[PDB]
């Protein structure tokens, strides 16, 4: 069973530049050595087998170099689409193993969250429960804090919070914030206000409401 | 069928010529050997020719190549009796290690047949 | 014998039990091994390539069930079983592949008749 | 062109055996052969063995030769994959995928088919209109959300205006809680655009047969 072991694990880079990411097979394979990229969400599409061949289709951004042990990919020109995980796969002799992939993040300009929130629907009212929601939308870096203040204290109980993945229209990042307690505590308190703290600003992004108040 | 050939038995007399015809649907197989099988023996290779090439000669055995048409032909120049047995046709994807076996034309050389 | 010593030949395999074979490369130059099957109605079949020592692999086919091991640098047997199928079973020796023009030739044993009749 | 269109999404219960397929099109199904690859929490790739529709021989990744069992129908031009046994680590992500006959190098791929490996009691979700505060001020665009509380198991299925509103959208990953999920959306069109045009963000679940179109409404 052979072992393939992927570097860095992770890496970003503007668009028009060059990175190379290297695989290390755990004995000697020869040039049976094939790259993919995954896009989150989807599956993993085809770019180089036989360790430089370039799959059918596959843009020239792409090459691939190397042998016996030690190879390696190099995407020049970075293009907004080639954000993903990249994946090593030994094809010489079963069972063929997967490099535990590489992550390519794309840096570009930053972006100030597009913060907006949103009261307990009346739905989930009528049930018992009480959401607030709010999604800080496109934003670069990737780092966001967000802080909910219940009317002016802070709250740590009741956040779950999701990240979308880099977007490829624009490379951009997303993320959501919810904030669930009852109807009784929701009803009990007027302010609802959400934080992000973003390296664009030094000044919070804050976006509330009045439970009261429509 | 990767690799396709035709016929699947030809008898000729001895003297005629042979044309053993074959086809492979993936574009990107490189190497295209014939082999030659006599009766209780193991598969002996008898031409071959690379994909970079339209034709393929040793005295009197003879490929024809169509990359483009992804078409390859086998003829048996001068026909002897020694020539009755089986020829596969076969391909090789670039970088293999395997050959994927056409099922192989029955050649009988010299017949009024039983030989 | 010349680049390939095949052992058996025509073995006769009883039904539940498992005929074994192994091949002896001869000349050093074509470390690359195959071991291929040729069925009743004379089709050849790649079944697999162990290339180095200590590499076994495994397959199993309608009428042969079989497990191949290339032992060290000369040996390599294989073990077909569940055969319902009688069929000549051939080893096979080539350089080691060109990853361009790829034309190394392929040698193959004299094979091993699994019978059946 | 080539298509691999697989099975759907699958929950069954510890023991059981679910079979996956993968109806191959836009190319000749004999002459290659059907890889399986499991991914599993969205991590690190698996190859489960593979089949060859013509000689019909198959090899085994040398852990899921015990459970897995590989198939073809050549008529339908169709791939299985029957998982006998499921144990709670089966649960991932599995992919049919095409390959040659001596590189094992992937060609094409299936879709994915997420098979849950549970105990848990099949839940569906509950829909809300998620709307902008209030007002129907400016600001020239306005954000619409849609969130989906409380399901089990994974696979769902979020669309707004059935796909006719592809852009302008993010849904985001669901997130385990308590045993069950809290997946969420997010759309923003122009302030022209609603409330005038209607927009409904619509979830399915197969794992309980769920049609949910909720219109989003003002206050």
């Amino acid at each position: 069973d052979i072992q393939m072991t992927q570097s860095p694990a992770s890496l970003s880079a503007s668009v028009g530049e060059t990175v190379t990411i290297t695989c290390r097979a755990s004995k000697n394979i020869y040039s049976y050595l094939a790259w993919y990229q995954q896009k989150q969400g989807k599956s993993p599409q085809l770019l180089v087998y036989n360790a430089k061949t370039l799959g059918e289709g596959v843009p020239s951004r792409f090459s691939g170099s190397g042998s016996g042990t030690q190879f390696s990919l190099k995407i020049n020109s970075l293009q907004p689409e080639d954000f993903g995980s990249y994946y090593c796969q030994h094809h010489y002799g079963t069972p063929y193993t997967f490099g535990g992939g590489t992550k390519l993040e794309i840096k570009r300009a930053d972006a100030a969250p597009t913060v907006s929130i949103f009261p307990p629907s009346s739905e989930q009212l009528t049930s018992g429960g009480a959401s607030v929601v709010c999604f800080l939308n496109n934003f670069y870096p990737k780092d966001i804090n967000v802080k909910w203040k219940i009317d002016g204290s802070e709250r740590q109980n009741g956040v779950l919070n999701s990240w979308t993945d880099q977007d490829s229209k624009d490379s951009t990042y997303s993320m959501s914030s919810t904030l669930t307690l009852t109807k009784d505590e929701y009803e009990r308190h007027n302010s609802y206000t959400c934080e992000a703290t973003h390296k664009t600003s030094t000044s919070p992004i804050v976006k509330s409401f009045n439970r009261n108040e429509c | 069928q990767q690799v396709r050939q035709s016929p699947q038995s030809l008898t000729v007399w001895e003297g005629e010529t042979a044309i053993l015809n074959c086809s492979y649907e993936d574009s990107t197989f490189n190497y295209f050997p014939w082999y030659q099988q006599f009766p209780g023996e193991g598969p002996a290779l008898l031409i071959s020719i690379r994909s970079v090439s339209d034709k393929k000669e040793d005295g009197r055995f003879t490929i024809f190549f169509n990359k483009r048409e992804k078409k390859l032909s086998l003829h048996i120049t001068d026909s002897q009796p020694g020539d009755s047995a089986t020829y596969f046709c076969a391909a090789r994807y670039q970088g293999g290690r395997a050959l994927i076996f056409g099922t192989g034309t029955t050649v009988s050389v010299s017949p009024g047949s039983a030989d | 014998v010349t680049l390939l010593e095949q052992n058996p030949r025509w073995r006769l395999v009883p039904r539940g039990q498992a005929v074994n074979l192994r091949c002896i490369l001869k000349n050093s130059q074509y470390p690359w091994m195959s071991w291929y099957q040729q069925d009743l109605q004379k089709q050849l079949q790649w079944l697999f390539t162990l290339r180095s020592p200590g590499d076994k692999e495994v397959k199993s086919l309608p009428g042969a069930d079989y497990l191949a091991t290339r032992v060290t640098d000369t040996e390599l047997r294989l073990q077909v079983a569940n055969m319902s199928q009688g069929r000549t079973l051939y080893c096979t020796c080539s350089a080691a592949p060109d990853w361009g023009a790829s034309a190394e030739t392929l040698y193959f044993g004299s094979g091993t008749r699994l019978t059946v009749l | 062109e080539v298509q691999l269109q697989q099975s759907g999404p699958e929950l069954e219960k510890p023991g059981a055996s679910v079979k996956i397929s993968c109806k191959a099109s836009g190319y000749s199904f004999t002459g290659y052969n059907m890889n399986w690859v499991k991914q599993s929490n969205g991590k690190s790739l698996e190859w489960i063995g593979n089949i060859d529709p013509y000689y019909g021989g198959i090899s085994y990744n040398q852990k899921f030769k015990g459970r897995a069992t590989l198939t073809v129908d050549k008529s339908s031009s169709t791939a299985y994959m029957q998982l006998k046994s499921l144990t709670s680590e089966d649960s991932a992500v599995y992919y049919c995928a095409r390959s040659r006959t001596d590189l094992y190098y992937f060609d094409y791929w299936g879709q994915g088919t997420t098979l849950t490996v549970s105990s848990a009691k099949t839940t569906a979700p509950s829909v809300y209109p998620l709307a902008p505060v209030c007002g129907d001020t400016t600001g020239s665009s306005v954000t619409l959300g849609c969130l989906v509380k409380g399901y089990f198991p994974e696979p769902v299925t979020l669309t707004w205006n059935s796909g006719s509103l592809s852009s302008g959208v993010h849904t985001f990953p669901a997130v385990l809680q308590s045993d069950l999920y809290t997946l969420s959306s997010s759309v923003t069109v122009t302030s022209s655009t609603w409330p005038s045009q209607s927009i409904t963000c619509n979830v399915a679940h197969p794992a309980s047969s769920t049609k949910v179109d909720k219109k989003i409404e003002p206050r």
